[PDB]
Parts: structure tokens; C-alpha cells; sequence
RNA sequence: GCAAAAACA
């Protein structure tokens, strides 16, 4: 450790990108995820009291708490419900435009948005097939349903599907096409039901971590919340979204004051949080703005569902009699888990205080930021998640320490918790870090949580360079990389690229060419490099013409559009080839006749979304039209 | 629009009705809190004490070798060493029974017959755990009793072995070959110039070092091992460790012969049976190994056998190992690109003394030969990367910050119970390096005035 | 002194499926029988199953390949 | 045996 952090001509901040363990394998999360999931579950509950009493806590429904009973010395769970709405009112005055251009989003492009969106998620465990599908294939599958228990047809708009769910679910009786029944406590369970896994390829801590999907029913309005966050964080100065660092890097400030830098993160961010302070904060700037009723239930339903998960607790505990293992439910046999007993539903669980990592991670930046508008609080602050950044730029010491102490105790009025391990401040301003990026006095420096993956994505030799000579350029450009470092990552790349696609050596693709004595005429083939540092944001076919290494008559042969085989900025060519109980693989190939008989007929799909309205048979309008 | 008995089912959980109304005065209460507190002292770091971890990895590292073989192909080699070597055991571990030779030896002849893969013999049953599982299942339920518990998981703490400084001291060795062959890119601005020159400098000061030829070894041996995990079989395959020096002869680092690996899931583990050629044997650094007598045209070498399963994206990781070259690169291509932001000048040349604390003493160095130690020591996190590893570095992040803060006059102020030592302590329980970091850490003095 | 064997009192270790297995084989293997008794159960010297002469001994690969020296059998219980 | 809070064998 002493090697990494130099005395003379460089800084630790700029060496201490080499704190990272890059090139090795990532921790990978093995066996069941009950214990993680348990504790997960536990964790708010544990910290709701100042003394823990977890049985009195697993009864608490609304988890707003009175003051002189938030820890300040530990973690907190739960909210005080007249901070909330105080602090709500605060930073509704402040940033006006935001607001205003929120009302935009929410009168005018909220009825706007297709509710097709969906099927480019995560995850969905489906609750017809009673196991995991992707995105698109639950999206298709709710929507059957909702046609067959519902008989009104679902409009364009996402605004129709969330009204079929409201309806759908006042039946006291539903059937899917196969033909199975749901009762209605039955569906009510299943939109509870919160699909959990573990959490793989994270870096950066010594334990796993689990992550809950929502189920496709509640996704819509997830989702609308999620956007309406996302927009109203896109135009606030104190949100972590965009070059903010840099921003507060490049301030000066007077020449004898006290400039703190508070750097620091959020312990048991995801289990110190209850949706209710969600819900206050988002009822409070609708109706301060002047939003309509269905507006309120429409942003309202997500966290009211949310206050009722029912996560998945994984496979089961393990236990051991002697050298065997055995999987056991809870409370089959006393654990240290004994007291979420009452709380077990079937597989799954009920808590009604805590949240999960996967599910709102702007509405809890929202949350955070909203806390930070104050009075005394005249510093700066950036908020990401999980993650923070504070400047203090006030005349003494003490009114430093009060301010900090403020920001803390703030913090805790809503369940934020900052770790106070994970927390350091800096008298004068100029060292601090915030997500990945490293300060130090006017220079910030931008270091990767990956290195590039140098090389090919697997997809053709064309698309594969294209695809990692534009991830090498952004590494390069976002600074994290320089003239030396992208070279050589470049000519990783090229050495892997040449080796995957059979380039390197004596194989059957050079073998080939040989014997028919056909020259190798671009880099996957096995000729020399054509792209360079300054050329790597060019096509190599485009390249290799300029420079005489590509005879016209090549070109000729490889762009035939009459070809057997055929951002990405790459041209069509020869080279760019695709390579080679479920009872759904049925219906993906009718869908793809679909799919077909479009993008054939319709040149306007390729522009733009399927606006058509109707159009069931319809079809047969257009080919008419095409014959007249 | 919403139903009646869906406001029932949304409100049968929580206090407050759909749209809530509190009648509450919005008001922010004054809370008493504890008082920020400031540090003198850089934390230390706690020594975990006990037996001296071993070494876990892969391949050996420093302790690698190879047999020059005339100039051929790969069969050529592997005929040329099965057919001019004899094998006796030397230290013989419990993990790896002696009877693997054979194994080794079958699957050696029978590259040399131009079978990479070759048909299961006996001595494979314990060499590759085949019906291990099954074995272990009926012999813990014939043997069970008593009562089930739970599982309570315990990882045993280990302390900081004395090879890991011999393990950084010996990969900074000379080598006569350059070990690092990568194909130039195209220049075509003088900006393109500057960055091949750099590359090529940077090329020709870490080649030539053991580490280098070290990084060879596991990728060629990685990438081998992976172009044949993705076949399902029932066959021990070979996967040969040869290089070529640049005179034609071969270079034999070694073999590694891969199980029946019936791998489903892209995250399970696939049997390996791992032939190396070692410098020097030590008991407490591989208890695991079995090191077997090699002789060849009257030479004198030691064969390493392990038994070790692993996962197809580790294998498919340390396939990628060349990319551990970047960040010494990055710190290189700084210092000279900042010396020579200072006059306008591009040397290429310049090594600059870099002042660091060696031994509890302030003193400077040649940036060559940093550079080397700094690949060295990125090397050795890399093949030892593990959850301890990950957190230990996420957590040190923070005190190094701290550390630059206290060294460039600033002061560190902290919360109530701000303990940021305990964060790093909770991942230094039996990794090597991580150990080896703690104690390069605790060495630096602590008090900066 | 508890039994841990069959003809000492201990409980079967014999199965139906394993008529076949030695004894003190089958309970080292399932734990019946731990290595400290086994250190001497099976002790080449002890007293009760000691010859009266000595015996020769076969020394793979060795420079001498015949040592003769005194013996016992193996088995304490095999009086 | 690999690996760490249990998965592969």
C-alpha cells in the first residue's frame, strides 16, 4: 500500500485509481438468497425504536414516528410525517421552473406515452406461467388477460392498461385462456408478490445483496412515477443527473472562510425507508401545484401497493444435522429469524415498513433532496442513491459543525441514515469523491467501476470492432483514460478481436484462405490494423478505401446488396452474418410471420411508432391502396 | 378512476387512506444531536493472526518455469518431454494423491498420438472428483445424527504469509525476451506517433520482467482451458502451456487437463487437473500441491500436480488477463505526460525519483522500476480477487482520500460514531494481499505535521 | 472403556447391503471409529497378537530388499 | 477440491 501513494510529481488522488481490483473475476453470489432476503426484511423493523424491540414494530402500518424518538446515535428507520410535509413545502418554492416543467410533463405528455415501453424491462415473474419470462412475453401475457377477464379493448396509451388493472381488479373472479382461474385475493397476492434474486457482478463490498422486481400489473405505474421523478430530477441543480462535480469544482470562494467538503454514503439506505414519506412528498407537490384527483390516485397506487409487498424469501434456510445440508422454509424450526414468523404467506412474506433496491432509486434521491432544502442549510449538495457530496461554505467552524449535524439530523427525519463510518468532511474544500469520480482542488478525476471489455461483442466482425472502438473512445473521452492507456487498449482489443474470429495462427479460416490464395484484406481476416488512435471513430471499410488498402473491385464483391448474409456505424457487408416444457417457442415464431409481413409493407414503422388506429384485417387497406 | 373495494385492498396496510391528508402543522422539530469529532491519528490496522495463508490461485505465479524444447509444434513438444523425462515424487499432499501422474503422463502421450482428448482410465476417478458429490451424500446420511441447526458459516482468519514480499520481489526480475507482443496500430498524426511511442516505452520497461512472461502463461493457459469448456464431454482433455521464445524453441510452462465438466450453469465449477513446472517447492506455501522430480536431457525441474475445479467466468476472466497492463500504463503515461506539461516537451525518456515510504523511511526511486512494482502488485490483486478483496479496496478508498487530505494540510472531520478502520478490518480475514496491503498501509507513518 | 466395535458391545455397523466391508474400514469411514483408537486397534507391536520369531519384509525399490524384523499382526482382536 | 455465509463436483 505504501507503493500506492506517491510523495513527489503526482498526487495519491490521481494513483488512487490503482485502489481498484480490476482484471479479476467479480464476486458471484451462489446458493439461497432466504438469509438475505430475511435480513433485508428485518433491518427496518430493528431500527424503527431507539431501544430494539422488534416484535412491537412488525404492527406499525404507517411508519411516521414522533420527534426525541429518531436514533441519532444508529441507523432509523420510518419518518416524521410534519418534517416531511415542512420540508415537501420548502423545496416546492424553491426551483419553480422544475415544477412548472414537471405540470408540463404531467398535463401534456403523461396521456402520451405508449404503454409498449414495458417490454423493454427486467426480469417479470408471471403470475399465469407461475415462473420467470421476459419482458416483452409478460407484457403480451397481462395484456391477453386483461382482453379476456376485462372485454374492453386496451387503448395505445399506458394510461388505458392502468385503467384495466383498476378495473380488472374490483372482479371477483378472473380466467385465462390453459384456462385457469384467479380469485381475487388470489391476484391481489400475486401484484403483491415482489420477485427477488440476487444481485450479480457487483463490485465494491464483502457481501451480496439481493434485488425485487415488480410484478407487470404494478410496472405501469412504477414506472409513470418513475418518469415523473426522473423529470423533475433532469432540471434540479442538487440531483445527481446531468458534470455537477465539476461544476461546484469550479468555485471560488472568499479568501479567509471555512470550506467544508462533506463526502460520504448512505448506510441501510433501502431499510430505513417507508413509502408513506414517498407518498406525502409526491401528494404534496401535486396538490401545491393544482393537479387533478385521478392524478392524486394515479401517482398515489404504486407506494399504496408497495406498503403491501409480499417478497419472495428465496428457497429456505439452511440447515445442517451432520454433514448433510438440508433447504427449510421459515419457521419450520426456530432461527434467529423467529420473529417474521407470523408475517410468512405461503413462499413469500409480508412487511409493511422497508423498501428494496431495484424498485424506486430516483423517488429516494427526491425524497433526500427534499430534505436537503432548509433554512440553515445555505452549502451545496449532489445526491445519487446511495451516495453523496456536500460543500459547506459558511464564515466559522462551529456554524460548519451545526450545519453538518442539521444535515444530519435532517437526513434522519426522513430515514436516510448516512453512515457515519462512510462519512468524511474536510475543513478546507478541494478533496472529495462522489459516485466514482475523484476531486481534488479544480481537477476532478473520472475513474471506471469496469475496465473496457476489450474485445469482440459476439455479434459479427464488423459490428464487434465498430462496438469496442466506441467503448474505448468513451473511456477516453469521460477521462478515464489517456493517449498511452487508449493505444494499448486498443491493441488488446485488436489482439482478441483477431484471435476470437479465428485470425491468429494456423486455423481452418486461415487455412482456408491460404489454399485458395485469398489475401487478407481487413482486421478480421488477419491483415494489419487500419483504425488508430486519432481513426478509431471510423469505418474500417471506409478507411481502408482512402488509404488504397481496399481494391474497388473488393468492394464491389463484399457490398453486393445481393449478399447471402446480411452507435453501430458500420456498412452492410458479407462479413456482417448472424451466427446460429417450454410451449412458448410456438408463438414466437407466429409472432415473427407478424413481425415479418411488417417492416415488408411498412417503411413508416422504421421511422416512427405503429400510430394507427384500429387497424386489427385492416391491413388489407393499405395493399388496396398500394395496388390503386 | 378507482373502484370501492380496491381502496379497501390498498388501505387494508397502512394508517393513512388513499390520497393521505395529515392534520399535522408542517414543522421541523429541533432535535439534539451528538458533536462532530476530529482525528489525529490515521487509523491502523488490525493484523489478523494465525496460520500463514497459502498460496490460492490458479496457476503458481512467481514459481513458474519452462523446458526449452527444440523448435515444432505443440505435439512435437509434448512426444519431445513424454518421451525424454522420467517422473519420480518428491512431496507428496493428501489433496493431491501422487497416483494423478498418471493421469498426467496418459494424457501427455496421448497429445503426442494427436489426441487432445482421450478416453477415462481409473487413476481419473479420484482426479477430478467423478461421483463426488453422490460419494459425500450417502456417506453423510449414513453417518448422520442428531438434530438439524443452522448453518453457521465460519471462515477462518490466516495472517500475512512471508512470501508475498518474495512473490513481489521475484516478478521484478530480468527476462531476456520481451514477452509482451502486441500488433502495432496505424499512425497517421503525430498525436498517433505520441501514443505509440508511449505504448512502445511502456511496452519495452514491463516486458522484460517476470511478471510479464507470468501474464503470458495465465492468459495462454486461460484461453486453452476455455476453447474447450463450451464442448460438452465426457473426456479428459489437454490443454497444453507452451510459448515460443524468439529463436523457434518452445517454452513448456506447463499442462492443464480438464475433467468430463458436464457444466450446465454458466457460474459451475469445471475439474482441472493442473501440471506446472515450479523453481523452488515450499510446504506451507503449497500444502495442496504435489511436487513430483522432472528429467530432461540431464536437467534438473519440478512438476507441480493440483487438483482444482473452476467456474467457466473465471476462466473466462483470466482469459482477459492482459488487461491488468492498463493502470500501470495509466500512472506511466501521467507522470510523463505531467512532465511534460511542465515545458512544452516531450522527452519519453524521463524517469523521474518517486518519493515513497519504504521500510518506515522516506526515500526515492526510478518511475521504471514503480511502474514494475506497480504491475507486479495489480497482478497479484487481480488473480487474487475475491469479496475481501473488493471491500477492502472500496473501504481504503476513503482512508487514502483522508490520508492526501492530512499530507496536503487539511483537516478530517468525522461524525459521532465514525469508525472508519472498522469497515477495512471487517475484509482482512485470510487474502494474501490483502494482508500484504494492511501492513504496506500500517507501515506509513500516521501523524503528518 | 467404550466399545466402539461389534465384538466389544458397540451397536452394528454391519449392513445388509454391506456384509461385504470389513469392519474397522466401514466404521472409520462413518466416524464409528476415530483415528486415535485406530492408532493403536491396528499397531503392528502390540502385545497381544506379538510372533514369537521374527519376519522378513519385502522393500520396494530399495537398497536392501529384505528386512527381518519382529512382527505382530495388526489387529489387537485377532488374539 | 473450487469457493465463502452456500453453489459446483
Amino acid at each position: 500500500m505504501n507503493l500506492f501513494t506517491p510523495l513527489s510529481e503526482i498526487n495519491p488522488t490521481t494513483t488512487q485509481e490503482l485502489l481498484y481490483a480490476y482484471t479479476g473475476p467479480a464476486p458471484v453470489a451462489y446458493g439461497t438468497r432466504t438469509r438475505a432476503v430475511l435480513e433485508n426484511i428485518i433491518r427496518p423493523y430493528q431500527y424503527f425504536y431507539k431501544e430494539p424491540n422488534v416484535q412491537r414494530a412488525l404492527d406499525i402500518k404507517t411508519g411516521c414516528k414522533e420527534p426525541e424518538d429518531i436514533n441519532v446515535e444508529g441507523p432509523s428507520s420510518g419518518f416524521h410525517t410534519a418534517s416531511v410535509l415542512k420540508l415537501a413545502d420548502n423545496f416546492f418554492r424553491k426551483y419553480r421552473p422544475a415544477m412548472e416543467k414537471l405540470k408540463y410533463w404531467i398535463l401534456v405528455k403523461l396521456p402520451k406515452l405508449k404503454y409498449a415501453e414495458l417490454s423493454k424491462g427486467r426480469q417479470t415473474y408471471s403470475f399465469i406461467h407461475k415462473r420467470n419470462l421476459p419482458a416483452p412475453i409478460a407484457l403480451e401475457e397481462t395484456v391477453e388477460f386483461l382482453e379476456q377477464n376485462l372485454r374492453r379493448k386496451i387503448g395505445p396509451t399506458l394510461l388505458s392498461y392502468c385503467q384495466a388493472i383498476a378495473d380488472v381488479m374490483e372482479l371477483d373472479e378472473t380466467t385465462y385462456e390453459y384456462t385457469i382461474k384467479f380469485s381475487r385475493e388470489e391476484l391481489w397476492d400475486q401484484m403483491r408478490t415482489l420477485n427477488t434474486m440476487w444481485k450479480h457482478l457487483e463490485r465494491g463490498r464483502l457481501n451480496r445483496r439481493t434485488i425485487a422486481t415488480p410484478s407487470m400489473l404494478i410496472r405501469g405505474f412504477v414506472k409513470i412515477v418513475e418518469d415523473a421523478a426522473k423529470e423533475i430530477l433532469e432540471n434540479v441543480p442538487t440531483s445527481g443527473v446531468p458534470e455537477k462535480l465539476a461544476k461546484l469544482a469550479s468555485k471560488q470562494t472568499f479568501h479567509t472562510a471555512v470550506t467544508g467538503e462533506l463526502s460520504g454514503d448512505q448506510e441501510k439506505f433501502n431499510e430505513c425507508l417507508d413509502p408513506d414519506a414517498m407518498r406525502l412528498m409526491w401528494t404534496v407537490f401535486l396538490r401545491k401545484l393544482g393537479c387533478p384527483d385521478w392524478i392524486m390516485e394515479l401517482f398515489n397506487i404504486p407506494f399504496m401497493v408497495f406498503k403491501s409487498k409480499l417478497a419472495d424469501m428465496g428457497e429456505g434456510l439452511v440447515y445442517t444435522k451432520g454433514k448433510l445440508t438440508d433447504r427449510k422454509p421459515l419457521g419450520e424450526m426456530p432461527s434467529e429469524f423467529d420473529d417474521l414468523v407470523r408475517n410468512v404467506v405461503g413462499n413469500s412474506i409480508s412487511c409493511r415498513l422497508g423498501m428494496f433496491m431495484g424498485m424506486y432509486n430516483l423517488t429516494s434521491t427526491l425524497l433526500a433532496l427534499i430534505s436537503i432544502e432548509r433554512e440553515e442549510l445555505t452549502g451545496s449538495h449532489v445526491e445519487s442513491s446511495d451516495d453523496f457530496i456536500h460543500f459547506f461554505n459558511c464564515k466559522t467552524h462551529e456554524e460548519m459543525f451545526k450545519q453538518a449535524e442539521t444535515l444530519r439530523l435532517t437526513l434522519k427525519l426522513v430515514g436516510i441514515n448516512m453512515s457515519p463510518s462512510k462519512c468524511i468532511l474536510i475543513s478546507p474544500a478541494g478533496i472529495g469523491e462522489f459516485n466514482s469520480k475523484f476531486h481534488h482542488r479544480d481537477f476532478v478525476g473520472n475513474v471506471a467501476t469496469e475496465l473496457p471489455a476489450l474485445v469482440p461483442n459476439g455479434t459479427n466482425p464488423m459490428t464487434d470492432l465498430a462496438m469496442g472502438l466506441n467503448v474505448i473512445k468513451h473511456s477516453v473521452n469521460t477521462g478515464q483514460m489517456n493517449l498511452c492507456t487508449g493505444a494499448l487498449a486498443m491493441r488488446i482489443f485488436n489482439h482478441a478481436y483477431k484471435y476470437a474470429y479465428m485470425a491468429l495462427g494456423v486455423t481452418r479460416r486461415t487455412r482456408f484462405m491460404e489454399e485458395n490464395a485469398i489475401t487478407p484484406l481487413l482486421t478480421n481476416q488477419g491483415a494489419s490494423p487500419v483504425h488508430s488512435f486519432s481513426t478509431m471513430h471510423l469505418d474500417e471499410v471506409a478507411l481502408r478505401r482512402h488509404l488504397g488498402l481496399l481494391d474497388e473491385e473488393t468492394l464491389r464483391r463484399i457490398l453486393n446488396p445481393n449478399n447471402p448474409v446480411t452507435e453501430d456505424y458500420s456498412v452492410p457487408s458479407c462479413f456482417k452474418y448472424t451466427l446460429s416444457h417450454k410451449a412458448l417457442l410456438n408463438k414466437e415464431e407466429r409472432y415473427q410471420r407478424v413481425t415479418s409481413i411488417i417492416n415488408k409493407l411498412f417503411p413508416e414503422v422504421l421511422i416512427q411508432e405503429a400510430s394507427a388506429p384500429g387497424t386489427v384485417e385492416s391491413l388489407k387497406r393499405r395493399l388496396e391502396l398500394v395496388v390503386e | 378512476s378507482v373502484g370501492t373495494t380496491f381502496r379497501t385492498l390498498l388501505k387494508r396496510d397502512t394508517d393513512w387512506d388513499v390520497i393521505p391528508t395529515p392534520r399535522v402543522e408542517p414543522n421541523v422539530p429541533r432535535i439534539e444531536g451528538r458533536r462532530w469529532t476530529q482525528m489525529k491519528k490515521l487509523p491502523l490496522l488490525k493484523e489478523k493472526e494465525g496460520p500463514p495463508s497459502p498460496w490460492r490461485a490458479l496457476l503458481l505465479g512467481a514459481d513458474s518455469e519452462y523446458i526449452v524444447c527444440p523448435p515444432g509444434t505443440d505435439q512435437e513438444a509434448i512426444s519431445w518431454i513424454h518421451s525424454q523425462s522420467e517422473i519420480e515424487c518428491i512431496r507428496e499432499s493428501k489433496s493431491t494423491p501422487a497416483s494423478v501422474i498418471t493421469c498426467l503422463t496418459s494424457s501427455l502421450q496421448s497429445f503426442a498420438e494427436g489426441n487432445p482428448v482421450r478416453s477415462r482410465i481409473h487413476e481419473d476417478i479420484i482426479a477430478f472428483g467423478i461421483n463426488k458429490k453422490q460419494e459425500k451424500k450417502q456417506s453423510a446420511s449414513s453417518s448422520a445424527s442428531g438434530e438439524w441447526k443452522r448453518a453457521e458459516y465460519q471462515v477462518e482468519e490466516m495472517s500475512l504469509p512471508p512470501w508475498v514480499e518474495e512473490e513481489m520481489v521475484l516478478l521484478r526480475s530480468d527476462q531476456e525476451d520481451n514477452w509482451i507482443e502486441l500488433e502495432k496500430n496505424a499512425i497517421y498524426t503525430e498525436v498517433d506517433g505520441v501514443a505509440e511511442g508511449l505504448v512502445d516505452k511502456y511496452i519495452e520497461i514491463v516486458g522484460r520482467t517476470k511478471v510479464a512472461s507470468v501474464i503470458e502463461k495465465w492468459q495462454i493457459a486461460a484461453t486453452r482451458t476455455f476453447s474447450q469448456l463450451h464442448t460438452d464431454r465426457s473426456r479428459i482433455t489437454a490443454c497444453p502451456i507452451i510459448t515460443r521464445d524468439p529463436s523457434g524453441n518452445c517454452q513448456f510452462w506447463g499442462m492443464v487437463l480438464l475433467g468430463p465438466h458436464h457444466v450446465k450453469r454458466d457460474t459451475d465449477n469445471a475439474p482441472l487437473l493442473i501440471a506446472e513446472i515450479m523453481g523452488e517447492d515450499t510446504e506451507e506455501k503449497y500444502p495442496k500441491h504435489s511436487v513430483f522430480s522432472l528429467k530432461v536431457e540431464e536437467k534438473q525441474f519440478l512438476l507441480s500436480l493440483k487438483i482444482t475445479s473452476f467456474s467457466r467466468n473465471k476462466l473466462y476472466t483470466f482469459s482477459n488477463i492482459r488487461r491488468v497492463l492498463i493502470q500501470p500504463a495509466s500512472i506511466y503515461s501521467q507522470v510523463v505526460l505531467s512532465r511534460a506539461a511542465e515545458n512544452n516537451s516531450l522527452n519519453l525518456e524521463v524517469n523521474p525519483e518517486i518519493q515513497l515510504y519504504l521500510e518506515g523511511a522516506q526515500r526515492g526511486m526510478t518511475l521504471y522500476q514503480w511502474v514494475r512494482m506497480i504491475l507486479c502488485l495489480e497482478f497479484l490483486m487481480a488473480i487474487y480477487n475475491n469479496p475481501q478483496m473488493e471491500g477492502f479496496l472500496a473501504n481504503m478508498r476513503r482512508l487514502h482520500m483522508s490520508r492526501h487530505a492530512m499530507m496536503e494540510r487539511r483537516q478530517v472531520f468525522l461524525p459521532f460514531g465514525s469508525r472508519p478502520e472498522d469497515k477495512v478490518n471487517e475484509c482482512i480475514i485470510n487474502n494474501p494481499i490483502v494482508a500484504y496491503l494492511a501492513k504496506g498501509w500500517n507501515s506509513m507513518p500516521n501523524v503528518y505535521y | 472403556i467404550t466399545p466402539l466395535l461389534t465384538n466389544q458391545g458397540a451397536s452394528p455397523v454391519h449392513s445388509f447391503s454391506t456384509m461385504h466391508l470389513d469392519e474397522v474400514a466401514l466404521r472409520r469411514h462413518l466416524g464409528l471409529l476415530d483415528e486415535e483408537t485406530l492408532r493403536r486397534i491396528l499397531n503392528p507391536n502390540n502385545p497381544v497378537t506379538q510372533k514369537g520369531d521374527p519376519s522378513m519384509f519385502f522393500r520396494i525399490e530399495n537398497k536392501m530388499p529384505q528386512i527381518m524384523e519382529d512382527y505382530s499382526v495388526p489387529s489387537c482382536f485377532k488374539y
